[PDB]
């Protein structure tokens, strides 16, 4: 339960004597640890749970790099539902200064979410944002799927600007995309057709933009804009094998009376 | 068992007909393979290993890459067996220091070789489902007693002399080149580590 | 370095170490950093303090 | 000899030096792993000494080859090589002078600095948090090596005049480890001062004044002694420089300091402290846990059955005679040339040959296989031998035997990652389990001709 949970953040034995004879077994298996540590917080023993933690540092094998980042996520979540915030700023620190630090803040900001921290979730979305925002594109994109989430889509509107002033001019293709899809998932598709068009004026040669706008409107599925882009591809530059796979999205999305007049299209341009 | 062709995580898994012997009563050894991705240059067109046969050399793995290359019709040249730490003695850098295991990066000569290969590779997995005996056998090179006594043996006298000589004859002079105020500086940053 | 000499394996090593006055260049190495020296010799030494005859022991010098 | 840096010691450290090598040194027996005799070599306290360890102990070998200059120049009745030491982990440049006499007796010459532990040290200091215990390894055994062993020969040779019986009775003890395997992951001094106890606290008893009563002294206080709960601390004197109150609680504040972070005793079984260790894991570390219960079992086994059936000559004879039971493997071995002549040991070797590669021809061939067994398998396999061949191989001494062990850690199917050291075959696409067969295809092929039986689980 507290396990999976954790093993979830990350991308019988009934006694004491349980788990120490397994701890033989596996010194390296976190599995064996956390089990062994949420025997502990059931039984609201959370200052004996705090030590287990300290010896699963020096224990488990020192090429375990994500084995060991497991039990760092496993920290964290101990004293923010059992401790405080002067008991959480020193396992936090600790952790930063000895795996990825960068990874450290994802995990920690996932916690927030799931604990329901919100006003202690923002404040540190917005200093990852100051530190690793000149060089990261997914700590904007994890403030990206926070702002939609909670209806702020007008703060969620002004994360570009300060997005494309922090990242470099080669990540500036991959924030705006990043950006439009959560708005056709979880925003206005309106939105997100705001985002794209800046890319369609900006690169018409890079092909693959011209895929993800249209991948994102068959889940849209409204039958009218569907018809719009997909005419609006072909007048542009598309080489042969390429414009089949055109095609290919084209022909099978109005299968699920327009049947015939897209099978007429797609056999003129060939000769022509 | 005999359908594992491909890992969850993308290691393919390699067969091997082990050899029999006098005090032994058909066994395979699975060696398991990956592409590496890396921006690094001298590790390009590698094979990321885990568990490697016994005394795996170049040799070795030419002759392998030979029969593959024998039996799928294809080209591909081995060029060098890097990170080869069978036994934990290069592992830990003390020189470094002073001043992963059971893998290994199989380098090849180009792109071609690791592509064909890798197919090689691909036809290979299947061969446990396919036909157990179309299987390729690892001959272990075997150590008999000269092996075992040539670490008995003393070092040879001139070849370390030379070792000595060529040694200190570049580092005596490009660290004479980079004398004092440099190495000042960096025990500086030393005594900089030493305060806080 | 008088005392880090002395205390470890006794007179058939200590005057092992007297004889080339290795003990005396040790001082030198020290020395120089302060201003370097001349002849240095430790001239004397003497028993005071003997505790038993030992001549098990005593032995060990002894084909 | 007249050098650029004046030799501060030359100070023996070996065993036949403290009275308790297993053979009895022989003239020209090299046959024996007890033959050269290490010796700690110290220069003058000089800045000549560079600071990185390569060039380091490469200064020691040209020193080592102007000694060898002098010594072939002058003094050709004394015959010399070089050889490596790798026993150091990750220091493969440490080149030890092997020096042959006209007695029939040889040396291996090592040299200590000052520069040594600056640079160990300064290691230590240099590593981040992942590499830092196989570096306290490094420097345990370093410290092991060249630190502590001077006043440990020392020690053990001053006080060895007041115990004239503890030399047979520790040989014939490292002898009981050699016929139960058990010497080859247990270092020598750690027996020692194990053997040393019913000597330098005979109480209730008396001082053994026989090799019966000192070995059943030492077999019973072994069967008796929990290291879990217990602790083991020396008094290393002579009877009427012993330790005081706050030392003696302070060595005692160290066993439950070490008892807090490993309190079940896997990481560290034998505690075993005196003056000269302090720390009492210099010479235990690295040992595995079946290797104590082990030795703790065959000794209740040993003394259970001497309660039980008394003391006679086959009592005896079982209390040397390998069970071999409870491995999962076990290796049949016989070397073609057998040593026990050679070793120096009644049931004659005279010279050295004209080639010092011919002294390969009369050297353990099975020490150098089950070394480096344990170097490839150490994270999988627990492997036990005889390491000295000449005494307990049969009559001419040729026959050796691997027990093997799979760990506890690779019993069960486990998520494959690319750091497992594992011999493995695939339960499905996602979990891997033990290959022994292959692992066993590995051991009779790299043993091809000496490996004649093997036996199963």
């Amino acid at each position: 339960d507290w396990t999976a949970s954790i093993l979830d953040q990350a991308q019988a034995p009934e006694s004491v004597a349980d788990f120490e004879r397994l701890l033989i077994g596996n010194p390296n298996s976190s599995v064996v640890w956390m089990n062994y540590m949420a025997f502990q917080l059931q039984l609201s023993e959370i200052e004996k749970a705090r030590e287990l933690a300290e010896r699963a540092l020096k224990t488990i094998n020192f090429r375990e790099e994500a084995e060991k980042l497991n039990i760092w996520i496993a920290m964290l979540n101990l004293e923010n539902t059992f401790g405080t915030e002067e008991t959480l700023e020193e396992v936090f620190s600790r952790a930063c200064q000895y795996m990825d630090s960068y990874t450290i803040h994802t995990k920690l900001l996932g916690i927030y979410e799931i604990s329901e921290k919100f006003d202690k979730a923002a404040e540190l979305f917005k200093a990852t944002a100051k530190k690793f925002g000149g060089e990261k594109v997914s700590i904007w994109v994890s403030w990206g799927d926070f702002l939609i989430s909670h209806n702020e889509e007008q703060e969620a509107r002004t994360i570009l600007g300060n997005a494309l002033k922090a990242l470099p001019k080669r990540n500036h293709i991959e924030v705006v995309r990043k950006f439009a899809q959560l708005e056709f998932a979880k925003g206005d598709p309106e939105r997100g057709r705001s985002l794209f068009e800046g890319l369609v004026a900006d690169a018409p040669k890079r092909i693959d933009l011209w895929n993800v706008y249209v991948d994102q409107e068959v889940k849209a599925k409204d039958k009218k804009k569907v018809e719009d882009l997909f005419e609006r591809i072909i007048t542009k530059k598309i080489t042969r094998k390429q414009a089949k796979f055109f095609f290919n999205k084209w022909l099978q999305f109005e299968e699920s009376k327009t049947i015939e007049y897209v099978k007429a299209k797609a056999t003129e341009y060939v000769a022509s | 068992i005999e359908d594992i062709s491909a890992m969850k995580n993308g290691f393919i898994v390699v067969p091997f007909k082990l050899p029999d012997h006098k005090a032994l009563p058909a066994s395979l050894h699975f060696m398991f393979a990956k592409r590496h991705q890396s921006s690094n240059s001298n590790e390009s067109d590698c094979l990321f290993l885990v568990n490697l046969p016994l005394l795996s050399n170049i040799e070795h793995m030419k002759k392998f890459v030979g029969q593959l290359c024998g039996k799928y019709d294809t080209v591909s040249h081995v060029e060098e067996l890097l990170y080869n730490d069978e036994f934990g003695l290069h592992e830990v850098d003390l020189s470094a220091l002073t001043s992963p295991r059971n893998t290994a990066l199989l380098k090849f000569v180009d792109a071609a070789s690791i592509n064909n290969c890798w197919n090689a590779l691909k036809k290979y997995s299947n061969l446990h489902a396919k036909h157990p005996n179309e299987l390729f056998e690892w001959t272990y090179t075997t150590p008999s007693f000269t092996t075992f006594v040539n670490f008995y043996k003393p070092l040879d006298i001139d070849y370390l002399k030379e070792d000595i000589h060529t040694h200190m004859a570049i580092f005596e002079q490009r660290e004479a080149q980079a004398q004092e105020d440099v190495q000042s500086s960096i025990v500086d940053e030393d005594g900089f580590t030493l305060v806080v | 370095i008088l005392t880090k000499e002395v205390q470890g394996s006794t007179l058939a090593q200590l005057t092992s170490k007297l004889i080339p006055e290795v003990i005396n260049k040790e001082i030198e190495n020290a020395t120089k950093d302060i201003f370097p020296l001349q002849n240095i010799h430790v001239r004397k030494v003497k028993l005071l303090k003997q505790p038993k005859f030992d001549v098990g022991a005593l032995m060990a010098l002894h084909g | 000899m007249k050098l650029p840096l004046s030799v501060k010691s030359i100070l023996p450290v070996g065993s036949a030096f403290r009275y308790t090598s297993l053979c009895q040194p022989v003239p020209f027996a090299y046959s024996d792993p007890d033959f050269f005799q290490d010796v700690i070599l110290e220069f003058e306290t000089s800045p000549k000494w560079p600071d990185e360890i390569t060039s380091l102990e490469k200064a020691k070998t040209a020193f080592l080859l102007k000694i060898q200059e002098e010594l072939s120049a002058n003094s050709s009745t004394y015959r010399s090589f070089f050889s490596r030491d790798e026993s150091i982990p990750y220091n493969l440049e440490i080149v030890t002078l092997n020096i042959l006499t006209p007695e029939g007796y040889g040396f291996k010459f090592r040299v200590l600095t000052e520069r040594d532990e600056i640079l160990y040290l300064r290691a230590i200091a240099n590593a981040r948090n992942e590499l830092k215990p196989e570096l306290e390894a490094t420097f345990l055994k370093f410290t092991a090596k060249y630190l502590a062993s001077v006043r440990h020969t020392r020690t053990l040779e001053n006080i060895s005049h007041s115990y004239q019986f503890y030399s047979p009775v520790v040989r014939l003890f490292k002898r009981w480890l050699d016929t139960h395997l058990l010497l080859g992951h247990i270092t020598d001094e750690l027996a020692e001062l194990i053997a040393i106890k019913p000597f330098v606290d005979p109480a209730p008893y008396f001082i053994p004044g026989s090799l019966e009563n000192g070995f059943l002294k030492v077999l019973k206080f072994i069967s008796q002694w929990n290291w879990k709960d217990d602790p083991l601390i020396l008094d290393l004197v002579k009877p009427e420089e012993r330790l005081t109150l706050a030392q003696y609680k302070g060595i005692q504040m160290n066993f439950t300091n070490l008892r807090n972070s490993d309190p079940n005793g896997t990481h560290l079984q034998f505690f075993v402290a005196s003056k000269n260790d302090p720390s009492g894991i210099l010479y235990s570390s690295g040992i595995p846990l079946p290797i104590a219960t082990r030795l703790t079992a065959l000794a209740k086994v040993a003394v259970n059955l001497l309660q039980t059936h008394g003391l006679n000559q086959q009592t005896i004879n079982l209390l040397f005679t390998p069970g071999l039971k409870d491995y999962d493997f076990v290796v049949d071995l016989r070397t073609p040339i057998g040593l026990k002549s050679s070793c120096g040991i009644l049931s004659a070797p005279s010279n050295f040959p004209e080639n010092l590669n011919d002294l390969s021809e009369k050297m353990d061939p099975t020490y150098q296989l089950v070394k480096y067994l344990n170097l490839k398998y150490k994270n999988s396999l627990i492997l036990s031998s005889r390491k000295y061949i000449g005494v307990n191989g049969g009559e001419k001494g040729d026959k050796n035997v691997i027990t093997g062990l799979i760990k506890p850690l690779f019993k069960g199917a486990h998520k494959f990652r690319v750091n497992l050291d594992c011999n493995v075959k695939p339960v499905d696409d996602e979990n891997v389990i033990l290959n022994k067969e292959a692992i066993f295809h590995e051991i009779a092929a790299f043993g091809n001709d000496m490996v004649i039986n093997f036996e199963t689980d």
